[PDB]
């Protein structure tokens, strides 16, 4: 209801955890679980990469169709890029719903 | 098989994209008149008359009418234009074909 495809088996949890790693114990024997450890984080690349398959328009409309368009218009900053502090941002929603067909 | 009662051609228009090319094709009908009465006629214009010295001309016109298509919008729908102009960074005519049939 949100959007998108559903699946019965959609793409599976990948789960990701840093190993603890525990300081020095005591020395002497301890039934207790070792609640002390190193702190520590991790860093790393992420690649995903998805093949899409495309349904090809084939519609026979004389009269040219709506486009999605970046303004033309001047303005401080571009449209999905950027700004002066560095920090990048979404203007607008854009959704999928452009070229028309008939029922 | 030519014949008063078969057509000799049939109504080919659209467009059809396969990748790196677009084959667009076009049909209309056309009404050729007598020109001239048959005639060939020379036609000028000299600067007496009050026309300038920059528009005289010298030439003849031929009972003869051509066929032109030089503008896109012949070959071109809007809706194809659209599909040119947004999806791509060049064009060039590669060949042509061309036919009259079903003539009275």
């Amino acid at each position: 209801l949100m959007g998108g495809f559903g699946l019965k088996h959609p793409p599976p949890q990948i789960l990701i955890k840093n190993t603890p790693v525990p300081a020095d114990p005591p020395t002497t024997f301890s039934q207790a679980k070792l609640a002390s450890f190193i702190t520590q984080y991790s860093t790393g690349q992420v690649s995903v990469e998805i093949e899409w398959e495309l349904q090809k328009e084939n519609s026979k409309r004389w009269n040219p169709e709506i486009q999605y368009t970046s303004n033309y218009y001047k303005s401080t900053n571009v449209d999905f890029a950027v700004n002066v502090d560095g920090t990048y941002s979404e203007p607008r929603p854009i959704g999928t719903r452009y070229l028309t067909r008939n029922l | 098989a030519d014949g008063v009662g078969s057509s000799s051609g049939n109504w080919h228009c659209d467009s059809t994209w396969l990748g790196d090319r677009v084959i667009t094709t076009s049909t209309r009908t056309w009404a050729l008149p007598t020109y001239n009465n048959h005639l060939y006629k020379q036609i000028s214009n000299g600067t007496s008359g009050g026309s300038t010295n920059d528009n005289t001309y010298f030439g003849y016109s031929t009972p003869w009418g051509y066929f032109d298509f030089n503008r896109f919008h012949c070959h071109f729908s809007p809706r194809d234009w659209q599909r040119l102009i947004n999806n791509n960074w060049g064009f060039r005519p590669k060949r042509l074909n061309f036919k009259l049939f079903n003539i009275q």
